[PDB]
């Protein structure tokens, strides 16, 4: 036969399974694989095979456009009955890879096929009975995910009269296989699968739900089940929006048809290809990092690039920068620990974009975990032991503090929290470890994380006539563990009002339908610096630092303000460490010390009542 | 001079698509002729690839060499004509080999 | 005949991935373990 397959003998399934036409289509597929090429004249599939072999991979991606344009009839038959030609093309790819690389079977006995660029797109609610046992391409959102389970591929059986081990028998992934005759006993007696001499593959089940955006008004999002096999497992996690090309078929097994009621059958999708609709770096961008670091004014360069969608609040942005970089932890002789994370508190009147800052930090940081003292949140703040909704097994889950170890924990509406959660934060901030004694489990968990919090003053309006301690419901033990306290006052000023109003209105009109570093490079910059930089100190700045500390102590005690304590000195050193880190340098400079002094002194002075604040402004006017 | 051209810059391959529905016996016969030509060209040192790309310089084919213009643009022979790559019939290849005087007939323990 | 037989000790355990590194929005995985004879009563829950 030669391109005469246009003649149909019977139904397509019957036609495709005849041996002669099987050889015909196998050879035709061979010709497609070995002779296709685009205008450029480069071997697309040859290069694909080369990279597959060198990488030691197991699957070929194929383009439906190329296949259809070359051998359209094959494309139509594929759309109709994909089941058989997947096997045919699997054998084709196997022999081709054998031709290129010798004895590839030593490492891999099978190479799979993943189709792509299917023309028609469907939504989960459009499937009907006419689409059964065909090729489909749908798009949705992952909602639940199971573990990875082993499934039989090459089964062996034990004869229980003679201890013979019967040879491999392929598992078709359609029903379980059985045997009835022993070659040596000539018998038919009992048999049992051999666990040790069997070869398995990977199995996973996923639940897709329609994306809420697209459902027309007044309807609900439908859902379906999806099956992933072999190397398609653990490729997508909950919350990611994906497109899947697979085979739509019934659960022909069901359970049984003796069930009472109407004869209704369930359906599933067997996945063939899956595709979603980073902080790693390389030398090319490492030299770029060094080149940018060598520039002057890098501190302002970075600061100007945070939260581009908010106007002003440079103190807020620089505090966020410092806490986002962080210092270096220390431990003297393994018996005296000093934390290296910088804690920032935001205290502002309503309508100030504090939540916007928190969301930006969430989107930008490597490991940011969100929580709140009120409202819906995917996770709480206290460690607990809970039953698993699906696996029906006890599990031990820590709070956001535990889950965000070596990361950042964001808390929204910090002032409305309850007793348990307040206790949990106090423990985490004081010790950086959460204890637990429940359900027979007694243990401790690491909770080394940087905290960013937001709150509102009593009555919703700040009272500048009183000290910060009496403007909030928080208590001194929890308030003293922060090192960057930012206070935002909604004082009315004309020029500021015009600037903010034009900002907002212009943003809206742009969003109507009908200097700063790029963010993509910035995240990698953060990751690389945190991974590779550990600045140190020089013993020639002790005189300056000690003189400054003595001066602040004297002035504070003279004015009768909140006491200045070595906690502030430690915060200054930590912030200078972070500043030196952001430059990629290895040593701390007097400029960094000056900036840290500025930040800490300004933060301390700004939190006093009016008279004390005015008195201290003149005293510390050097900065 | 032809041998120099061959062993220096001749990238070759053979079309595996046929224009006749021959029986298995004749298919095996032309395949044996193909193998003989392969060994003949190997003796002269030209490269024999396993896939068409613009780098290839001779294709050797069973189909008609006078009716390339009727084929598809995607067709391998059409590509060859567009790239000015030299196309031979099996008879032409055998003639070239004979003219270059390439004889085809010729632990435990 | 139970008067003339010999028995041993068998025990089950559950092993869970460290909670610190769990991906966000997921519940941690765990596995079942079987031990016997001299590997019984060696650990208590919460140990790493
Ligand atoms: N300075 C600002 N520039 C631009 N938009 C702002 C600014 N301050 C607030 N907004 C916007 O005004 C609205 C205020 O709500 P948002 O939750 O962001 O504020 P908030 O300070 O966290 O206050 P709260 O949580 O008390 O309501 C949001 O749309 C925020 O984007
Ligand atoms: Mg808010
Ligand atoms: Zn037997």
């Amino acid at each position: 036969l030669e391109s005469l397959s246009n003649v149909k003998a019977n139904s397509y399934s019957e036609w495709i399974t005849q041996p002669n036409v099987s050889r015909t289509i196998a050879r035709e597929l061979k010709s497609f694989l070995l002779e296709y090429t685009d205008e450029t004249g480069r071997s697309v599939y040859g290069a694909r095979i080369r990279t597959l072999g060198e990488m030691n991979s197991e699957s070929l991606e194929v383009n439906y456009r190329h296949l259809a344009e070359s051998k359209a009839i094959l494309a139509l038959f594929l759309a109709k009955c994909p089941e058989e030609m997947l096997k045919i093309f699997d054998l084709v790819a196997m022999e081709a890879t054998e031709l290129h690389y010798p004895d590839y079977a030593r490492i891999h006995s099978e190479i799979h096929v993943r189709i792509s660029d299917f023309p028609t797109i469907y939504s989960l609610r459009e499937l009907r009975e006419s689409n059964l046992s065909s090729l489909v391409r749908v798009t949705g959102v992952v909602t639940r995910r199971t573990g990875v389970f082993p499934q039989l591929k090459y089964v062996k059986f034990n004869c229980l009269k003679c201890g013979s081990i019967l040879g491999p028998f392929f598992q078709d992934s359609n029903e379980e296989i059985r045997i009835s005759f022993c070659t040596n006993c000539k018998s038919k007696g009992p048999f049992r699968v051999n666990g040790e001499k069997t070869v398995y593959r990977n199995y996973q089940r996923v639940t897709l739900q329609e994306a809420p955006g697209t459902v027309p008004p007044g309807r609900l999002p439908r859902h379906r089940e999806v099956i992933l096999l072999a190397d398609l497992v653990d490729v997508s996690k909950p919350g990611e929006e994906v497109e899947v090309t697979g085979i739509y078929k019934n659960n022909y097994d069901g359970n049984l048809n003796a069930k009472n009621g109407f004869p209704v059958f369930a359906t599933i999708i067997e996945a063939n290809s899956i595709k979603r609709r980073v902080f790693s770096w390389t030398e090319e961008e490492e030299r770029e990092f060094r080149k940018i670091s060598r520039d002057r004014g890098i501190i302002d360069k970075i600061i100007s690039s945070m939260a581009p969608s908010i106007y002003g609040h440079r103190d807020i942005k620089t505090a966020v920068a410092c806490s986002l970089f962080g210092g270096v932890p220390k431990n003297v002789n393994g018996k005296h620990s000093i934390r290296g994370d910088i804690n920032v508190l935001l205290l502002g009147d309503p309508g100030t974009a504090k939540s916007q800052i928190l969301k930006y930090v969430e989107k930008t940081a490597h490991r940011a975990v969100f929580a709140t003292g009120q409202g819906a949140s995917a996770v709480g703040l206290t460690a607990s032991v809970r039953k698993d909704p699906i696996t029906k097994e006890w599990t031990l889950e820590g709070g956001a503090l535990v889950l965000a170890d070596k990361g950042v924990c964001l808390i929204d509406e910090f002032d409305k929290m309850n007793d348990q959660d307040r206790t949990s934060i106090h423990e985490a901030m004081e010790q950086q470890s959460i204890s637990i004694s429940k359900a027979g489990i007694v243990t401790t968990l690491q909770a080394r994380c940087s905290i960013i919090a937001a709150a509102n003053p009593n009555g919703g309006r700040y009272n500048s006539t009183l000290p910060l301690a009496q403007n909030v419901s928080l208590t001194e033990p929890i308030l003293s563990r922060f090192d960057i306290l930012c206070v935002v006052r909604d004082l009315v000023d004309e020029e500021a009002d015009e600037r903010l109003a034009t900002f907002v209105v212009d943003s809206h009109v742009r969003s109507h339908p009908e200097s700063p570093i790029p963010q993509e490079l910035l995240m990698k910059y953060i990751h690389y610096a945190r991974t590779k930089i550990y600045p140190k100190l020089h013993q020639m700045d002790m005189d300056k630092v000690s003189r400054v500390y003595a001066d602040l102590r004297r002035e504070s005690i003279s004015t009768g303000s909140f006491p200045i304590t070595v906690r502030h000195l430690e915060s200054i050193l930590r912030i200078a460490e972070s500043f030196a880190k952001m430059r990629l340098s290895e040593f701390v400079s007097s400029y960094d010390l000056d900036r840290a002094i500025k930040v800490v002194v300004d933060s301390f002075v700004d939190a006093q009542k009016v008279s004390v604040r005015r008195q201290l402004r003149r005293s510390f006017a050097i900065y | 001079n032809w041998k120099k051209i061959m062993k220096r810059d001749s990238r070759i391959y053979f079309d595996i698509t046929d224009d006749v529905e021959m029986n298995t016996y004749n298919k095996s016969k032309m395949d044996k002729r193909r193998d003989l030509l392969k060994r003949g060209f190997l003796t002269l040192g030209a490269q024999i690839t396993q896939f068409f790309d613009t780098t290839v310089t001779i294709v050797i084919t069973r189909r008609s060499v006078e009716n390339i213009y009727l084929l598809k643009d995607t067709d391998i022979l059409s590509r060859a004509k567009k790239n000015y790559m030299k196309v031979w019939s099996y008879e032409k290849a055998a003639r070239f080999l004979k003219n270059l005087d390439v004889d085809l007939d010729h632990y435990f323990k | 005949i139970h008067e003339s037989s010999k028995f041993i000790d068998q025990q089950f355990l559950k092993l869970q991935e460290i909670p610190e590194l769990v991906p966000v929005g997921e519940m941690p995985r765990n596995l079942t373990m079987t031990c016997d004879r001299y590997l019984t009563n060696k650990v208590i829950p919460g140990t790493r």
